[PDB]
């Protein structure tokens, strides 16, 4: 590996780098600020970013809640997401809710509402780490039962 | 409409020289660039020249980095339209009589190719012969044309690194 | 010659024999007419590989070999043709394919004869409002409708007041080409189209859907004929294909209050109309005064 | 010192470092000569003008090597005083050379002409006999009968004998519907034809053929319209606005049958946009920071109610007054019926963050570039890696005039790659009143930004990409702009009886021509100098040009390397005698159901002698030709009016070295009928007695709005147009909005308006019933 000094400092980097690749709605694209919006990667870089923060690193504070009204926009509005080279859209939108459900949970921010409302469309599921994720969400937020 | 190194051989004698061999044909005018490879890390640029017949354009800033262009020699030839081999007069080039080992990249006056004819050499009239031992090496020196000049003082033994 | 009567009924390196669907169709549409044989049967497949040649993006050299060889000789018989129709008491006789547009009382008793001395091909299209809504369904293409707010957000179509601007939004996918795919998105009889080739007197789809700018490039991407903006709906002629989903969005307005029935959107093809999906069922429309 | 270089033909260098071995050498093709040409393109000759680089206009020319796409010469003479040339053009033409053993010059046909954006060189291209297609609108809906009249005329609007005309209906798609030869009656073409109701919507055109083979169009929209059936004017401000300014439009809205939009509701939208093109007068000029954030926004919507006089204020405070570029302000408001449907218009404010403002314009071309980043390919200006980047810089006000200035901070930014942009080189420009800014940069590699900044703050940026060309050019994108030669006439018009006296007003002292060009040669082949600063010549204007593409042109040249200026200007030929004073008298109000009767008469000053006047009146509703802001055709403009200049400019002085039918409709299923009713009447040809008074009478039917009376008057070639606003409305009109169709199952609520435009109160009882498949 590297030194403890190098990998610190290319954290750093990588993270000051993620942050231009940050849309004015909150959401992330690709390469630049003004590419499209990746849903399933914006709920991953915001998930490195808010683990960035517990392990020492820092991420500006309206970045953070930036992309936090984005995932909350993913919870709430599952059918405003393009995604149209995916074979099982429902599957790919559910993941991508149970992500960002995650992700906001870790941080006491995801509403009940939207996770029960995500719950009764399980069936939409095709692996069993987003009914993981949602369950962590669940429980975390206050429903133990459907957790 | 090509012309090229015939021998492709590492060492030329200082004595019956006749320069380097080259095989043309309908080629009046050859321009050739000569560049002493520096003698420090001199086993690096054999291991990356590999004694090749021409050189690679981009891969030419790798291996001429490690060595100094002496002359820009172009030579006059008279083939109009047989593909017969002659001589190079190197008798003349003053900084090619100085010591160390040196490169001959020819090309055609005005043409632009991916790889151009080159050619690594040594003029001289010397000879050695050594003999490895698990502990030591013995060396015999001796001489080209009638003559068995053994004297030998001059030699220069360099590890991987390129130091004697 | 039941190996034969098998063969006509199983359908279709990897299996190594370099096939597909396409190629084996047209092999053995070949081994039939060399062998003279099962002629009706020539026939069906003829016009299975007519719809699968049309479908296809690009032909392999072993599919086009065998695609030429099924049809070279067909052109190299003449186009004359003659036949006595229903709907005309003169014999209808021609040297090139000849259409004639039909009624229902025609369409009804319609019987056409061959009075000529070779072969005759007929095409029947008939179109029309079926009596009640069909159900959603889909066949090589898929549609689906979408309506959103000009701030990018799922507009709520209960909350919707007369002078409000939507974005609609189609999605049409296919399981092979089509390249002369229709949309046609009849409208709910409250929501009026924003005329974009008269742009003086209406809202523009630019200007006012600069949040759905993903959708607005996707669509741009597309191979589009035409758009047309009629008064009882949205028409888009387009080329689509499995490798790249079509994306169309259009802007309307909430102009009569009142609550109105949702027709579902359609795509079909006009060469292949068995080609032809219909979407979901939505809910009622409500445009509050 | 190199001697075979000293002999003719074009030469290429390709330069290396001694012993250097590269995937790519430097190279540059060149011309070794001190002369001068600038030939001129015409539809079937060229005229070329050979001149000397330095001090000396040496112009003799027999020199001139015309060499086709093969590579073989066609043509090669000498003419004129000093020297000129004058040679057979042709439409596949490459090349032009100079000079035998005295050096060579290089211009090529196949690199883009003199880019005139500057010059005021636009109108019709009918140079050859005019045919003007007019009718009463350009508007149409499917199943409507399509009307258009025609008048054959000269190139100096006079009669011709009668011939026939090949007209043919093009639909959106390019395909021809049908084809006429319509024949002329009482010198008047008429063309009429209905479109199917299952007719494609889009832009459908008329194309005729008069026999040139060089195609006349009408272009008219075949759409779902609604006719208007109210007024909106949205009016903002004509002087841009300053950053700390707030934003106002001022809103009047009344229904055309003469009422006001009282109690009405305005619903709309502002955007906030940066504004680039600021200015007008300068084509290409770019103004403001493209690398500058948040100039795209939706600022509000707006919602309101005009006043009992249908008046109304839209105004939004300052949310960018810390800007140092151009923005605007746009309002797209939409004026709703009781019933809902709109009448929407845009209005735009300009803000300006100073007086005047730096602009910039690249001097390279913009081509076709994918960009993964986008993942769309966006055309943007590229230039070649390791070479100079060329721009013109200038510092003008709104109305184009430029401002001198001092302290200009140039610099040229290397966009970060994959840090922060990177400041790679820095300059200083001052910048004289009517000046353009020159400057050049050492470009590498990537992704670049030049930005100018003033001393009043105002930032503008301009972002260019250097890399390699995948072909995908943007026609003529990277053209050479010459220097502007502001050129004054004495009088606004001029005639065959007249004598011109131009003041050629250049910005420094410089030899070459001035002359009077048509799209078939010139006709003032020759006049060399200009001297101190500004030179006032006489042109007399001769008796046999018979036509209105005439334009004035102007060569200036001078060195330090010889910067080369031009002038172009149209010559106007277009006598105010020609025109016809065509007076309608119609009455100001009128009642639905009635006869309209509309009084014409024709006259002209000294002369009065309207003899044999014809007359073609029409009436259309306004609430139709406002959708497509119909201008009434004018058949004196369209005959005498300024036509575009037949010229096409080459030179070398920027490549100087310094240092089946319905188908789709069956379908979808047969569309609901609409009932809507389109007010549209044109009466017959009728002629005007001795006096040249006349009287044609129109019938309205059951219509309340405002019609728009028509007409156009000729004879052989007095040409006149005139219009008039009659408003058709009822004691009590009673107006019912409906959706466009109804849909079996839908509930609608109309909305039916009952206005009293009597100085009376009206007491009324309405009774209603519904037929057919509609019920209450
Ligand atoms: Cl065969
Ligand atoms: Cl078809
Ligand atoms: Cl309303």
């Amino acid at each position: 590996g590297d030194s403890d000094e190098k990998r610190r400092a290319s954290v750093d980097i990588g993270i000051s780098r993620l942050l231009q690749m940050q849309r004015d709605n909150g959401g992330f694209a690709l390469w630049d600020k003004n590419g499209d919006e990746e849903y399933w990667l914006t709920a991953y870089v915001m998930d490195f970013l808010v683990r960035a923060g517990e392990q020492g690193y820092s991420v500006p504070t309206d970045a953070i809640n930036r992309g936090n009204e984005r995932l909350l926009r993913y919870l709430q509005d599952p059918g405003m997401m393009s995604i149209p080279y995916a074979d099982n859209l429902k599957a790919s939108k559910f993941a991508v809710q149970s992500y960002a459900a995650l992700v906001l949970a870790r941080q006491q921010k995801a509403p009940l509402g939207a996770l029960r409302e995500i719950w009764e469309h399980r069936a939409d599921a095709a692996s069993g780490l987003p009914l993981l994720q949602l369950g962590v969400a669940l429980k975390t937020m206050g429903d133990a039962t459907r957790g | 409409p090509s012309v090229g190194f015939a021998s492709r051989g590492s060492l030329l004698p200082g004595k019956v020289v006749e320069g380097l061999p080259v095989m043309a044909l309908n080629v009046n005018n050859v321009d050739v660039n000569f560049f002493r490879v520096k003698p420090e890390s001199l086993p690096a640029f054999i291991s990356q020249w590999e004694y090749r017949n021409s050189l690679a354009n981009w891969q030419s800033d790798k291996l001429l980095q490690m060595a100094d262009l002496v002359y820009t020699g172009r030579f006059d030839l008279n083939p109009a339209r047989t593909r017969e081999k002659l001589l190079l007069p190197l008798g003349d080039i003053k900084p090619l009589q100085q010591a160390g080992v040196y490169l001959a990249v020819m090309n055609q006056a005005g043409r632009y190719d991916y790889s151009n004819p080159a050619t690594l050499f040594t003029l001289s009239d010397i000879g050695v012969s050594a003999h490895r031992y698990h502990n030591r090496l013995d060396i015999f020196t001796q001489s080209l044309e009638n003559g068995a000049a053994q004297q030998g003082i001059e030699v220069s033994l360099l590890n991987e690194k390129g130091q004697t | 010659e039941e190996a034969i009567a098998l063969a006509l009924k199983t359908p279709r390196i990897w299996l190594g024999d370099y096939g597909s669907s396409l190629r084996d169709n047209a092999l053995m549409l070949s081994l039939l007419e060399e062998n003279k044989l099962l002629p009706d049967e020539q026939y069906t497949l003829l016009n299975t590989l007519s719809q699968q040649a049309f479908g296809e993006r690009w032909l392999s050299t072993q599919e086009s070999n065998a695609l030429f060889l099924a049809a070279r000789t067909i052109q190299d018989l003449p186009g004359k043709w003659q036949a006595q129709t229903s709907f005309s008491a003169e014999q209808l006789t021609g040297e090139k394919a000849q259409n004639s547009n039909l009624n229902s009382d025609q369409l009804v008793t319609l019987q056409v004869s061959n009075s000529g001395d070779q072969p005759l091909w007929l095409r029947m299209d008939a179109s029309g409002y079926p009596q009640s809504a069909p159900l959603p369904a889909n066949n090589v293409l898929q549609i689906e409708r979408h309506i959103l707010g000009t701030d990018g957000k799922s507009k709520s179509l209960d909350s919707l007041r007369s002078g409000d601007l939507v974005l609609v939004w189609l999605q049409v996918k296919a399981s092979n080409s089509v390249p002369d795919a229709l949309v046609v998105d009849l409208l709910p009889a409250g929501l009026e189209l924003e005329n974009q080739n008269l742009a003086n007197g209406s809202a523009s789809l630019e200007q006012s859907g600069g949040e759905v700018q993903n959708l607005l490039n996707q669509m741009q991407q597309a191979s589009i004929k035409h758009i047309e903006f009629r008064d009882d709906r949205f028409v888009a002629a387009v080329a689509v294909d499995e490798y790249q989903p079509v994306t169309l969005v259009y802007l309307a307005r909430a102009v009569t209050p009142g609550t109105y029935q949702v027709p579902q959107p359609m795509v079909e093809s006009m060469y292949v109309p068995q080609w032809r999906a219909t979407g979901a069922a939505e809910d009622l429309l409500i445009v509050r005064p | 010192d190199i001697k075979p270089l000293q002999q003719a033909g074009v030469y290429l260098a390709v330069m290396n470092q001694a012993g250097r071995y590269d995937y790519s050498n430097p190279a540059t093709l060149f011309t070794l000569s001190d002369i001068g040409v600038s030939a001129h393109r015409y539809h079937n000759r060229l005229d070329i003008f050979t001149q000397s680089l330095e001090n000396g206009a040496a112009q003799q020319g027999i020199e001139v090597s015309l060499l086709n796409e093969k590579g073989q010469t066609l043509t090669q003479a000498t003419s004129d005083a000093q020297g000129h040339v004058q040679l057979e053009n042709d439409k596949n033409a490459a090349l032009l050379l100079a000079r035998k053993d005295g050096q060579t010059t290089l211009l090529d046909l196949k690199l883009p002409a003199l880019d005139l954006a500057e010059f005021n060189i636009a109108g019709a291209p009918g140079y050859s006999k005019q045919f003007f297609m007019f009718g009463p609108r350009d508007l149409y809906r499917p199943g409507e009968t399509v009307i258009l009249n025609g008048l054959l005329r000269d190139a100096d609007g006079k009669a011709l004998p009668n011939q026939p005309i090949k007209l043919d209906v093009i639909k959106p798609d390019g395909q021809v519907l049908r084809s006429v030869v319509s024949q002329p009656e009482n010198g008047l073409y008429h063309f009429t034809w209905p479109l199917d109701s299952n007719a494609a919507t889009g832009m459908w055109h008329i194309r005729a053929n008069t026999g040139d083979n060089q195609y006349r169009m009408w272009d008219f929209h075949v759409e779902d319209f609604m006719p208007e059936r109210m007024a909106l004017n949205l009016t903002g401000e004509k002087t841009p606005l300053t950053p700390k300014d707030e934003v106002k439009f001022s809103v009047v809205g009344y229904y055309l049958y003469g009422a006001p939009a009282n109690g009405n509701t305005l619903q709309g939208q502002l955007f906030l946009r940066p504004l680039r093109e600021a200015v007008s007068a300068l084509p290409g000029f770019e103004f403001g920071d493209i690398a500058a954030e948040n100039l795209s926004r939706t600022l509000d919507e707006v919602q309101l109610t005009l006043d009992d006089k249908g008046r109304g204020e839209v105004s939004t405070e300052s949310q960018w007054k810390e800007t140092h570029s151009p923005l605007q302000v746009i309002f797209q408001g939409s004026l709703l019926e009781s019933g809902g449907r709109p009448v929407t218009r845009r209005a735009e404010q300009a803000i300006w963050p100073a007086d005047a403002l730096p602009g910039i314009r690249p001097q390279f071309a913009s081509k076709s570039v994918y960009d993964y980043r986008t993942d769309s390919t966006v055309k943007q200006p590229i230039v070649d890696e390791g070479s100079n980047a060329a721009f013109d810089i200038v510092y003008s006000d709104a109305q184009g005039v430029k401002k001198a200035v001092s302290g200009l901070q140039v610099r040229l930014i290397r966009e970060r790659r994959d840090q922060k942009d990177l400041i790679e080189n820095e300059q200083t420009l001052d910048l004289k009143a009517d000046e353009t800014g020159k400057v050049s940069f050492p470009v590498e590699w990537g992704a670049y930004r030049l930005e100018v900044k003033a001393p009043n703050e105002a930032v503008s940026s301009v972002r260019f990409w250097a890399g390699y060309s995948w072909q995908d050019n943007s026609d003529g994108s990277g053209a050479v702009r010459p220097d502007r030669v502001t050129l004054k006439l004495d009088k606004a018009s001029y005639r065959p009886g007249d004598t011109i006296k131009l003041h050629i007003a250049a910005p420094t002292a410089g030899k070459g021509y001035a002359m009077v060009e048509s799209s078939e040669g010139p006709l003032w082949w020759q006049e060399i100098d200009v001297r101190a600063q500004g030179l006032d010549l006489t042109i007399p204007v001769d008796k046999t040009w018979n036509r209105h593409d005439l334009y004035l042109s102007t060569l200036v040249v001078r060195p330090g390397t010889p910067k080369r200026a031009v002038g172009v200007l149209h010559l106007p030929l277009g006598d105010e005698n020609r025109r016809l004073d065509l007076a309608l008298e119609t009455p100001a109000k009128m009642r639905p159901n009635q006869p309209l009767t509309v009084k014409i008469k024709a006259s002209t000053k000294n002369g009065e002698k309207p003899k044999q006047v014809n007359v073609l009146v029409s009436a259309v509703d306004s609430g139709v030709l406002n959708i497509t802001d119909y201008v009434t055709p004018d058949p004196w403009q369209a005959f005498f009016g300024q036509k575009r200049y037949g010229a096409d400019i080459y030179d070398i002085y920027g490549q100087v070295i310094e240092g089946g039918d319905g188908d789709e409709l069956k379908r979808g299923g047969k569309p609901p009928v609409n009932h809507v009713n389109i007010v549209v009447q044109q009466a017959l040809p009728v002629t005007l007695n001795e006096q040249g008074e006349g009287s044609v009478t129109l019938p309205i039917g059951d219509f309340n709005g405002e019609l728009r009376v028509m007409a156009q008057a000729w004879t052989a070639d007095d040409f006149g147009s005139n219009e008039s606003k009659v408003i058709v409305a009822a004691p009590v009109i009673a107006e019912l909005n409906m959706p466009r169709f109804m849909a079996s199952g839908d509930t609608s609520r109309l909305t039916l308006d009952i206005t009293n435009l009597t100085d009376k109160p009206q007491k009324l009882n309405v009774a209603l019933t519904a037929s057919g498949l509609l019920e209450l």
